[PDB]
Order: C-alpha cells, then structure tokens, then sequence
C-alpha cells in the first residue's frame, strides 16, 4: 500500500533506482528549479578511501518530516567516485547527483546555490597526503570561491550565503574568514569561525570518552538527537541484512513516528513578536511553555548587534542557556524544540 | 627588522637558492637602471648555507635576512609587511610534480592576503589551468595595484607570436634583461649583435607641448 | 581585455555569439609583420644603406613602423658562401648600412 516507512517508524522509504534515472546534466539543471535546498560537495578520486555517506542523509530523512516540508539534496563531484558508494544509499526520496568539480564557478551556478538553505564540503584524500600543509587546500579554496562569487537578479553578496566546511589540521581554521584576528596560540574553541558555527573538526569530539565513562546513558541520548534515534531493533536489522528494508504500515507504525524536533523560530513576525520587545528571555520561556511547551535553550544573535555604530555584517554567534534576565534585540534567533507531527 | 622613514622596503618569499638569488639580485640592482633607492628583505625556513652567505654579506648595505616562515602570522609581523610596498614570490620552475608547487604558492598568497588586504603581490604560476583560482581570493585587484605572471602562457605566447616571423622571440626576450654596451673589434657578427643587445624598454610621461600634433609627426620628431 | 578574462574564468571555455556592429569594429588591433627587401617599392632604396631613409618614408605613407633588422650570418665577409642562418639587431642607429638582402620587422596598421 503506502510503502513509505521502512518497516519501522524511523525513516521514509521507496523502491531502488539506477544511476541513469537520477544522473542529470547542466542543461536539465538549467531547466529544473530548486529552492531552499542543500548541496554537498565531495572531492576525491577512485583511488581514494571510502567515506561513510550513509549516515549523513539519514537524519535529514527522519520520519518526523511532513512529505510537503521535506528537504532536497544534491551531490556535486565525480560520478566514478560516487558510483563506488551509491550502492549504500540507493533507497531515499528526492536525491540528485551532478558530475563536475566544486571549483567550477559555472557549474555551481546551475544548482542555484544562491537561494539554498545550507551547504557542506567534505574531503576524503586527506588521509593519504604526508605534509599537513598540503591537504585542506581544495576545501579552503572552494570555500573562498563560494564566498566571493558575485550574483545578480534577495541575496546578492557571497558573504550572505551560509557554508559549513570541515578540515583536519586545526590551525588552518585561520584562513576561513578575512576580518578575523588570527593567531596560532589560541586553541580552537575561541576563534571566530567555530563560535560563529561555520566550521568543524574531528578533534573536539575527543573529549567524549571522559563524559562517556561517568554515565553510561549519555552516549545514548546524543545518538537520539543527532542520528534521530537508534532503537535496538534498527541496529539489529542493520547488522542483519546490511541494508534497510521496508514493510507495510501498521497501526503501531503510524504512532511510532511521534518524536520531538529541533528547529528555529524568528521574531519579526508570529504571535511571539509582541514579546520581541519583552526583553526578558525568561518571559519568552514561560510564555512559550504554557501555550506550546516549546523548550528554548539557545540564542543565536548578530555579531555586531551590541555596538553603537551601525553596520551590515551578517554573521552570528551562539549563547547557551542564559540567565533569567538577558536583554533581547528585536533582530535575532532562538533555538526551539517542537513536539507534534 | 626596523622601519626607517623616507625609504621603502619590500619582501620576498619562496624558492630561495643560490641561482635564483643571484639572478634576481643582479637584475634588481644593475647600475643601468634609474637611481635605485630600496632595501631587500628575505624570508625562508631553512638556514642558508655557507655559499649563499657570501652573497648575503657582499651587499651588506642592501640585503637583510630573517629566518622564519610565511604561514605563521607572527613571522609576517616581524618583517613589518603592514608598511611595505610589495611581496614578490619566487616559484620553483624545475619541480618534479608541478601541482604541489603551485598549490603551495596559492596557500602562500592566501596567508599573505589574510594578514592584510591592501597589499601588492607579484608571483609566478606554472599552468594556465591553475592560474584562475587566484582570480577568486577576495582582495586581488587586477584593475588596481595587482598582477600575475605565468610561465606556460608567456612561453607558448612567445613561440606562437614568433611563428609569423622568425626570431621575434629573441628580440622580445632581450628587451627585459638589463645589459650594458660592449666593445668588440673583430669583424664577426658578435659586435653588430651586442650593438643592439644592451637596449631596454622604459616608460615616462610626455611633454605638454606635444598634445596638439600628429602621432606620425611626433614619432618622426622624436 | 578584462572582458575576456572574466568570461574565461566563468565558463571554462571561450564562447561566441551572433556578431553585432560593435563587435565587427573591434578588429582594428594591429599585427606583428616581417617584410622582404628586394621586391616592392621600398626596393628602390635597396642599396640605400640608411635605415633612417627607410624609416622616415615607411610609416609616413603606410603606417609601416619598423624596428628590427634581420641579417645573414655571413653577410659581411669578402669571400662568398651559402649558409642561410640569420641574426637580429634591434633599433639600429640612423646611419647603419643596409645590404640588398635583409629582412625588416614591422607593425602593419589596419585590416
Ligand atoms: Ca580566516
Ligand atoms: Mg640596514
């Protein structure tokens, strides 16, 4: 019948396909129209090592997603590399693939990166090169290429487009932005890009071991928020058949996909706007609780919103769990956690 | 280093070795040029060996050295780029794998731009395909105070532009090496050739008296 | 010209479109040219032996701007021979002799 819920209330599912059915070219990219989507740029060659594309798209396709508010995904890279992996993830709705190289200023214009909602760059060959100064070259150069690509017609300047890169050697983080007070001595959690939330590295995870040992269940909770949920049944089947499967809907399966959701809410509109000048984050918290129970645990605010002189730079930084009395500027964002499907 | 008022200092960085330093310094300080008033500052992360010490000492009044790197934003504060005028970049022509060399040069440009946007840069490159990426970095200004000199492009350009007329390659290439006139008396071709070898190409503003005249006429007048 | 540079970077390929009046005019860029001696009107001053005599009359009525002389490698010796290699001399003075067999680098005006 429906065949949309992979035998468990966790992900959506459909029938397998073939590469020709999804492989597009530049002409169709011109013909088609996209909006508010995500593009992933993957470098590498066939001689490079495998990287686990399976897990990325997974939480994006959670069963907490209305089919009319989905997110589309497009990959950009070399097709010969991608074929080596697509045998893994060939069962998900609304995925597209494009040959080329993320360096082509022309090619990315086809995917309409201008009006996207997200971007992400991954490297794979970094584990074979010897000199630490050599890798991350393509990632950085592509990042700046995006940041500087002029547009015409909303959004007009390469700074406005968000981007979430990734890199291996920590220090290189000093190249991601221009107006940064770079330094090699400062350790990572204080330099501008990271707290701006436009950078990441594997090093910061190393602390988990510590917090792992003092409490068993912590590691589970994170796997809840991040991957969307791994009940024992799902991992059992994953180990069993090496690939996901899907049965028909059941009365319990329909009730299964009732799990809360992380999201964002603006202020310049909506019923909460009357509280925009409220000024007390606690007032927002309690008022949200009594009407929607929306847990509020983060303020994402403009970098230069605190000075006196006006300006136009549009990066943002994060504050977690502030005290009861913290002034709110009308223009900023708060993290939220919804509870309905 | 220290900054002295009334003068100007530049910087270099890259493949520093005896051959390259000798050639560059010879062309830079040659007496035939207009009265030169600059100083030269080097950087490198390998302590120079004894042989090169000879050259770095012999011009005791015009060359200075400072060990360090170019990727460390402390080193690029020692050299005082923030009051410089340019930063050339020697690039290794005879490399084994071309790609790594220009990649490293790219990152060098990236870092130097990171420390300051309003700087002047003149560098080298090895294949036209990778030259374009340098167009992308945010503050290069091709229109104002910036440039880039490839090799492959200029190489094949000389050869091709000489395909229409023999020898044009040599005539161009000799115009950009500083040379002095010589005496030869034997009636070989060498004398008649050195007659024109030591010519060079210069620029200057015109005179106000020549505005209201004809280009052919002013050429003949000149 | 900057215009080509921009297009070159963006499409990663040169591209062309139907010609327009402005595009047609563009090709007035001058070209590098070589010119023989023993034929043509200039051959009247074949044994003139004055590069200046050629220089003045060249561009005065043809915009024929000459700067380089190309000469046989054994063109000066008394004894005759047959080698056919040639050297280059750039920007000669006003009073340099010119044998009846030589080549002139030059720039040709128009199309
Ligand atoms: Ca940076
Ligand atoms: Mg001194």
């Amino acid at each position: 019948n429906v065949k949309k819920y992979d035998s468990t209330g966790m992900f959506h599912w459909c029938a397998p396909k073939e590469i020709e059915k999804v492989i597009l070219t530049r002409s169709e990219a011109a013909m088609t129209v996209l909006s508010g989507h995500v593009v992933v740029c993957i470098f590498g060659d066939v001689s490079s090592a495998l990287i686990g594309l399976r897990n990325l798209v997974m939480p994006l396709r959670a069963s907490n997603f209305h089919y009319h508010e989905l997110k589309h995904i497009v990959f950009v890279g070399s097709i010969e590399y991608l074929k080596r992996e697509w045998e893994t993830l060939h069962n998900f709705p609304k995925v597209s693939i494009l040959p080329g190289t993320p360096l082509s200023r022309a090619d990315l214009r086809a995917v309409n990166i201008n009006l996207c909602d997200m971007c992400v760059i991954l490297s794979a060959n970094q584990n074979n090169i010897d000199d630490t100064s050599l890798q991350d070259k393509e990632c950085i150069l592509a990042s700046l290429n995006i940041k500087s690509m002029q547009f015409d017609d909303s959004i007009t300047t390469g700074v406005n487009i968000p981007i979430i890169t990734e890199l291996v050697n920590d220090t290189n983080v000093q190249f991601l932005d221009q107006d940064d007070d770079d330094d090699p001595d400062t350790e990572l959690y204080l330099t501008q890009p990271f707290a701006c939330g436009t950078a990441f590295a594997v090093s910061v995870l190393d602390s988990l071991m510590s917090a792992t040992y003092f409490n068993d269940n912590i590691l589970t909770l994170i796997r809840t928020l991040v991957t969307g949920g791994a009940t024992p049944e799902l991992e059992a089947l994953i180990a069993e058949e090496n690939a996901l499967r899907g049965g028909y809907s059941t009365p319990q399966t329909l009730a299964n996909r009732d799990r809360c959701r992380v999201a964002q809410l603006a202020l310049l509109d909506g019923p909460f706007a009357d509280l925009g000048d409220g000024g007390c984050y606690g007032d927002l918290f309690c008022k949200a609780l009594k009407t929607y129970n929306m847990l509020c645990f983060g303020i994402y605010r403009l970098r230069d919103a605190h000075l006196s002189t006006p300006s136009q730079c549009t990066k943002r930084y994060v504050i977690t769990n502030p005290p009861y009395e913290f002034e709110l500027v009308p223009t900023d964002l708060i993290f939220c956690l919804m509870q309905f499907d | 280093y220290s900054a002295v008022s009334g003068r100007k200092h530049i910087v270099v960085c890259g493949h520093i070795t005896l051959e390259s330093v000798s050639n560059f310094l010879k062309d830079f300080l040659h007496k035939d040029r207009d009265d030169v008033n600059v100083e030269i500052v080097f950087l490198h992360n390998i302590s120079p060996n004894l042989e090169l010490e000879a050259l770095f000492k012999r011009h005791f009044t015009q060359v200075e050295f400072y060990q360090g790197s170019v990727l460390n934003p402390h080193d690029l504060a020692r050299v005082k780029i923030e009051s410089a005028d340019a930063c050339l970049i020697l690039a290794n022509k005879y490399c084994a794998d071309p790609d790594a060399e220009d990649a490293s040069n790219i990152m060098r440009v990236i870092s130097i731009k990171n420390y300051h946007p309003k700087i002047r840069i003149i560098t080298q490159m090895l294949q036209y395909h990778n030259k374009a990426h340098l167009l992308n970095i945010p503050s290069w200004n091709w229109k104002e105070g910036d440039d880039a000199i490839c090799l492959a492009e200029l190489k094949l350009g000389f050869i091709a532009q000489s395909c229409l007329a023999q020898g044009l390659s040599t005539m161009l290439a000799n115009l950009f090496s500083m040379r002095s006139f010589i005496k030869i008396e034997e009636d070989t071709w060498q004398k008649y050739y050195l007659e024109g070898v030591s010519n060079e190409m210069y620029t200057e503003y015109l005179s106000s008296a020549f505005v209201g005249l004809s280009f052919p006429t002013v050429c003949e007048l000149c």
